[PDB]
């Protein structure tokens, strides 16, 4: 198959991303692995003329036994954005985050029978690195279309739609949204029907090789930022009911807190309980009538990035926020949950890109309140999805977590 | 010497650049003569060939004499060659710690004769290297040369070199599974688990193998015996140990004399546990010159006597056993001195280690503790591709309440509770409630831009009330300032309300020392306390006694 030549962005050059550090098993679960692929022509050893890499690592996903290998290429995929995204790129369906149903199918084994520009596989470079330095990497280039290389389903890209127009064809009323190694597919079947659909279009995949687990997108609804109600209020509570209030607008169009402030003039006990004026309870009520409508306004921009903040919250729970512009909120929620810390952040995560994949088709920045070392070195313990989203470390602003309390 | 008929390695100069053209200085007839005496040897044995003026490109030769002797050596500069040739893959990415080697019946060294000049170069890269020795004068056109193998100080050479031998080596490798070789340079290093018996009989296999290859090794009563010195270390038959290290008897110390110092405690305390430097490089601070003399602190003393009583008489570390388990065990030192050791049998120590690092500006033992634990848990992946077991100085308790309230998430690897003071806990708690029957406090500060001049007071609930000034801070200053009044003038129990979102923050961590000396006192202040609650309300936006306070510290300032 004459190959599609392959360019970076001019004026930079390829990926020299360093491998971290892997442990015994995942080095053993990846040299199997590579010596198959390498058996199988998917890649071929190179020389120490090639001076890029790309970190490698191995995970599971959900409930398996068999390792699988998963390649980071994040920087790979800045270095060739132009191309994946404006030159091939993948159009996005608005109406996917409607279906009530979506089911989420991997479909990277399509990838390793379409080679890869001679010209760019140096690029892929990667390496399976040793315990203790004992021996030089193992290193590897693709000759084939890489999986989580966002170049390999932009090219692919017509194959696919080959493959999909029968079932297409016969079901006018299915989305099938198509992003890095992974089938989107969304109906408003009953739920028999949907699985059933699904197996059905399993056996067309399964005519060109390829070989479901269920979202339910148009009941994701918001997570409104909530008030006490409760009969006596504190100076203390009306201070932390300000606070937070206070804080609500910024992003709330035309919150108000005037009535609710007079109550505390002059200084008081904090333990004082005090009475209420209920002109205050009508801010308190359209407030709160307010602190649950979208916010007005607000609207993805295509050409700026995403971005997420997680705090946590102590008794499993974890709040967070998507948006471009700060306290401008495109998105809130909370996920909750044998587990600790790092495993839940982690599963967070990746829930949220996924939210992030079908309703906007990209993934976030996240903003991560864990050191730097210690999700490092634990993330892929738990980490089950092909991609992987950018992320920073960061501290929580003490009044951000009950803000989102 | 042979000249390996391995495969060659592909080598580029770096996109839109092209090889070097730089002029050749002009030599003493000395220097010219032991050039062409150097090179017509070199050309015999294949090393290098001469070439017309066609070929445009050069690099300077010169010739130095000798480090006392009368031979005569070559310097090629490669410098320009060197700056145009693509980049290749970094050759080694770290070196294996002697803790992480198992244990090998039988081991020998192997260096390779003249490494570089063994192995051949790309043809069509040759010509790049081409170099010209001058004739007597201007006059004649030089002699000219150009490489055939790998030239010294080229930029690819370490490169190739290596993944040459790597190549040659793979096979032997896959029909000895159970025998490992370590490369480095051009040592090898050859151990495994037979018998002396076929040891000998095994390396020359290897020997032979390698020749095959045009690369060329000692033989029995040529290799180096063990102790091996390496890396620094020095490798024993049972154990591995760093080499030798003394501190200098010495009246006076100059910076570069505990700079020196400081560097081979550092080293020593891969294996000698406790070993201690916080005092030493106190002094290093705001340095002056190498030469300047610096008068030795107190606790610098104590310090390094401390420290010749540990050096005092030999300690070594065992190697790694994959069939048991890896027990990480750490101490608390001190001011921000951690400690740790870790073995596999109680007590016989694989290798040992400290951590200091300040993380922050203000941070808590716990904090640390964990800081540490992560420090450690990196370094046992690298070394032995597991996390150790650890014995850690702090209740579980202590560690689950930390860890369940703090805003960070948090993780630490199989753990037990060891009982060794002094322990890791809390100073302090803050409430989660306002006390009745407490003084509220609402404090505040304000700073002047312009003049640095600040007010810092309060105002409390049953009418008292103070304000101080303060002349060259910032309002992170008069905020902290403000809190450990209301915090000198309260007694056991205390209402707290400020609107610094700051000082909140860091009080909220339960510091419990930092950089800022009035971060402290406020921490003996919190510590005093009883039963401490702080809580935040936005500024300016007249609410509780806060409006007042305000005013109060606003009057003057701005
Ligand atoms: N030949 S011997 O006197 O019996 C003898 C046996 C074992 C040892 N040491 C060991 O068993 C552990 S170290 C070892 O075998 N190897 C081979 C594996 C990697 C490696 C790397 C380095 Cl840097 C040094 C050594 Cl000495 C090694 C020594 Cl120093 C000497």
């Amino acid at each position: 198959i004459e190959t599609v030549p392959v360019k970076l962005k001019p004026g930079m050059d390829g990926p020299k991303v360093k491998q971290w550090p892997l442990t015994e098993e995942k080095i053993k679960a990846l040299v199997e692995i590579c010596t198959e692929m390498e058996k199988e022509g998917k890649i071929s050893k190179i020389g120490p003329e090639n001076p890029y890499n790309t970190p490698v690592f191995a995970i599971k996903k959900k409930d398996s036994t068999k390792w699988r290998k998963l390649v980071d290429f994040r920087e790979l995929n800045k270095r060739t954005q132009d191309f994946w995204e404006v030159q091939l790129g993948i159009p996005h369906p608005a109406g996917l985050k409607k279906k009530k149903s979506v089911t989420v199918l991997d479909v990277g084994d399509a990838y390793f029978s379409v080679p890869l520009d001679e010209d760019f596989r140096k690029y892929t470079a990667f390496t399976i690195p040793s315990i203790n330095n004992e021996t030089p990497g193992i290193r590897y280039q693709y000759n084939v279309l890489p999986q989580g290389w966002k170049g390999s389903p932009a090219i692919f890209q017509s194959s696919m739609t080959k493959i999909l127009e029968p079932f297409r064809k016969q079901n006018p009323d299915i989305v099938i949204y198509q992003y890095m190694d992974d089938l989107y597919v969304g109906s408003d079947l009953e739920i028999g029907q949907h699985r059933t659909k699904i197996e059905e279009l399993r056996q067309h995949l399964l005519r060109w090789g390829l070989t479901g687990y269920e979202l339910h997108p148009d009941k994701w609804t918001v997570q409104p930022i909530v008030l006490p109600e409760k009969d006596s209020w504190t100076v203390n509570d009306i201070q932390k009911l300000v606070g937070k209030l206070n804080w609500a607008s910024q992003i709330y169009p035309g919150i108000k807190v005037r009535q609710l402030c007079k109550l505390l003039r002059g200084t008081k006990a904090l333990t004082e309980v005090i009475p209420l004026t209920e002109e205050a309870e009508l801010e308190l009520a359209e407030n709160r009538e307010i602190l649950k409508e979208p916010v007005h306004g607000v609207y993805y921009d295509p050409s700026k990035d995403l971005i997420a903040e997680i705090q946590k919250q102590g008794q499993g729970q974890w709040t967070y926020q998507i948006y471009q512009e700060p306290f401008k909120n495109l998105k809130t929620g909370k996920y909750a949950r044998h587990t600790n810390d790092v495993k839940q952040l982690t599963e967070a995560v990746q829930k949220i890109t996924t939210e992030s994949i079908v309703i906007w088709g990209k993934t976030p920045k996240f903003k991560l309140p864990i050191q730097k070392e210690t999700w490092e070195t634990w993330w892929t313990e738990y980490w089950q999805a092909t991609w992987i989203p950018e992320w920073e470390f960061v501290n929580t602003p003490p009044l951000v977590k009950l803000w989102y309390q | 010497s042979p000249i390996s008929p391995i495969e060659t390695v592909p080598v580029k100069l770096k996109p839109g650049m092209d090889g070097p053209k730089v002029k050749q200085w002009p030599l003493t007839e000395e220097k010219i003569k032991a050039l062409v005496e150097i090179c017509t040897e070199m050309e015999k044995e294949g090393k290098i060939s001469k070439i017309g003026p066609e070929n445009p490109y050069n690099t300077p030769v010169f010739a130095i004499k000798k480090k006392d002797s009368t031979k005569w050596r070559k310097l090629v500069d490669f410098r320009e060659l060197n700056k145009r040739t693509q980049d290749f893959w970094e050759v080694q990415l770290g070196i294996p710690h002697p803790a992480g080697l198992k244990k090998k019946k039988s081991v020998t060294v192997l260096d390779v004769g003249d490494a570089y000049f063994s192995v051949p170069l790309d043809e069509d890269f040759r010509k790049y290297t081409a170099f010209t020795i001058p004739s007597i004068n201007n006059e004649t056109p030089g002699i000219r040369y150009q490489y055939n193998v790998l030239p010294q100080g080229w930029k690819g050479s370490p490169a190739i070199f290596q993944s040459s031998m790597t190549k040659i080596l793979e096979p032997f490798r896959k029909q000895n599974p159970d025998i490992v070789i370590y490369q480095y340079m051009d040592d090898l290093y050859v151990g495994s688990d037979l018998e002396i018996g076929q040891h000998r009989t095994k390396i020359e296999e290897l020997r032979q193998h390698l020749l095959r290859w045009g690369l060329t090794t000692p033989d029995k009563k040529h290799q180096k015996e063990p102790p091996f010195l390496w890396m620094g270390y020095e490798l024993h038959p049972d154990k591995w140990t760093v080499q030798p290290i003394v501190l200098p008897e010495k009246d006076s110390w100059t910076v570069n004399d505990i700079q020196k110092l400081v560097g081979k405690l550092n080293w020593a305390s891969q294996i000698y546990p406790g070993i201690k430097v916080r005092q030493l490089c106190k002094l290093l601070r705001g340095t002056k010159a190498l030469t300047e003399v610096i008068p030795l602190t107190e606790e610098a003393e104590l310090e390094l006597a401390e420290n010749r009583e540990i050096l005092k008489e030999p300690v070594h570390g065992v190697y790694y056993d994959p069939s048991k388990d890896l027990i990480a065990e750490i101490q608390k030192q001190g001011q921000g001195q951690w400690t740790y050791q870790i073995y596999q049998e109680p007590f016989k120590n694989l290798k040992t280690g400290k951590y200091a690092r300040m993380r922050g500006a203000h941070t808590n033992d716990v904090k640390q503790l964990t800081e540490a634990v992560q420090k450690i848990t990196t370094e046992s992946i690298v070394i032995w591709g597991k996390t150790p077991k650890f014995k850690l100085p702090i209740q579980k308790e202590t560690w689950e309440t930390w860890w369940t309230e703090y805003w960070q998430a948090t993780w630490i690897p199989e753990w037990e509770f060891v009982n060794t003071p002094p322990l890791v806990k809390l100073w302090y708690q803050l409430e989660k409630e306002p006390i009745v029957g407490a003084e509220t406090f609402y404090v505040d500060g304000a700073a002047n831009r312009e003049t640095k001049l600040g007010k810092a007071g309060y105002v409390t609930n049953r009418g008292r009330q103070k304000v101080v000034t303060l002349t060259d801070t910032t309002n992170q200053k008069t905020e902290l300032q403000a809190i450990y009044l209301a915090l000198q003038d309260s007694g056991l129990e205390v209402n707290i309300v400020t609107d610094s979102q700051y000082a909140l923050g860091i009080i909220q961590a339960q510091p419990d020392q930092s950089e800022s000396e009035l971060v402290n006192q406020i921490i003996e202040q919190l510590i005093k306390k009883e039963k401490v609650y702080l809580a935040w309300v936005p500024a300016h936006k007249g609410i509780g006694g806060n409006e007042q306070v305000d005013k109060l510290v606003s009057a003057g300032i701005r």
